[PDB]
């Protein structure tokens, strides 16, 4: 029943920003937190940081500070992310995940993921 | 930017002091001191008065000895969850 | 990267057979046991191509719900493992490990199976 549905793939050239949404349905939007992941392709899986929509609490990994901005919109329960100043290293696959608050935050529901590709 | 340490910290003779302002905040944050690894230190003798909502920590059982004086590892967070990477990590020295 | 929690996993490839168990070992640079509830804040995680991560399992012992008995996570505050009996041809992925007992949350490198 827990879904998460993120915005489609983009292609823009560097220096540009780019919003990723989040969709979130089958559970309370604002008892969770929300964290990003990002992965380089042929790469593994490293952390951004997580938004509680909740109070709009916010962490981010100190590598992404200024890089990703997490917001959210609890109306349509959507957590967005908005990446800026994009560069080659930036272009990767991002997830959205659950982190379950009852189980300590571990993210056991993941979306699809959006491919965000810079070239020139 | 990242979080400022919530209570009061003195290095004192033998032992590191921290206040608060009530016990509200005290069993908000509710610190505790860590080892090398991140592990609460179960031989650590620290006293705890609520009175004056202050925690001592003497420097011989709760803190890591190093050049010039001691090094206290504190971490904060919330106890009403099992929600841990919310919680904040602070490190201190104190000289001897 | 300072006071970052590194989990270094290996080996960083397997190959295998059919039938075989493996064991991948991921080590925290610092411990994930909480007192207050007992556990160790460990995730295993398999991601196959082109589909998003997978959770296996969580507290470093305890299995998702519809995940196969034969996925075993295992180890201490320090050192983990994640064991794998009767290695399918559905579980052709790369796993990884992660810590959420500290922010920022960190994962093993992973490791790529191929059979």
């Amino acid at each position: 029943q827990v879904q998460l549905q993120q915005s489609g793939a983009e292609l823009v050239k560097p220096g540009s920003s780019v919003k990723i949404s989040c969709k979130a349905s089958g559970y309370t939007f604002t008892s969770d937190d929300m964290h990003w992941i990002k992965q380089q392709p042929g790469n593994g899986l490293e952390w951004i940081g997580w938004i509680y929509p909740g109070n709009d609490d916010t962490k981010y990994n100190q590598k992404f500070n200024g890089k990703a901005t997490l917001t959210a919109d609890k109306s349509s329960s959507t957590v967005y992310m908005q990446l800026s100043s994009l560069t080659s290293e930036d272009s990767a696959v991002y997830f959205c995940a659950r982190g379950d608050l009852n189980y300590g935050g571990s993210m056991d529901a993941w979306g699809q993921g959006t491919s965000v590709t810079v070239s020139s | 930017e990242n979080p400022a340490f919530p209570g009061t910290l003195i290095c004192d003779k033998d032992e590191v002091r921290i206040e608060f302002s009530s016990r509200f905040d005290m069993e908000k944050w509710n610190p505790s001191v860590v080892d090398t690894l991140g592990s609460e230190i179960l031989s650590c003798t620290y006293a705890l008065d609520l009175e004056r909502f202050v925690l001592k920590f003497p420097y011989e059982t709760c803190t890591i000895k190093v050049v010039g004086g001691y090094q206290v590892n504190i971490r904060v967070g919330d106890t009403t969850t099992d929600v841990r990477y919310k919680d904040d990590m602070y490190h201190f020295f104190c000289p001897a | 990267e300072t006071g970052d929690t590194v989990m270094t996993q290996s080996p960083s490839s397997l190959a295998v057979s059919a039938g075989e168990t493996l064991t991948i070992n991921c080590k925290s640079s610092q411990n994930l046991f909480s007192s207050r509830n007992q556990k160790n804040y460990l995730a295993w995680f398999q991601q196959k191509p082109g589909q998003s991560p997978t959770l296996l399992i969580h507290w470093a012992s305890t299995r998702q719900s519809g995940v196969p008995d034969r996925f075993i996570g295992s180890g201490s505050g320090t050192d983990f493992t994640l064991t794998i009996s009767s290695v399918q041809a559905e579980d052709l992925a790369i796993y990884y490990c992660q810590q959420y007992y500290n922010s920022p949350l960190t994962f093993g490198s992973g490791t790529k199976l191929e059979i």
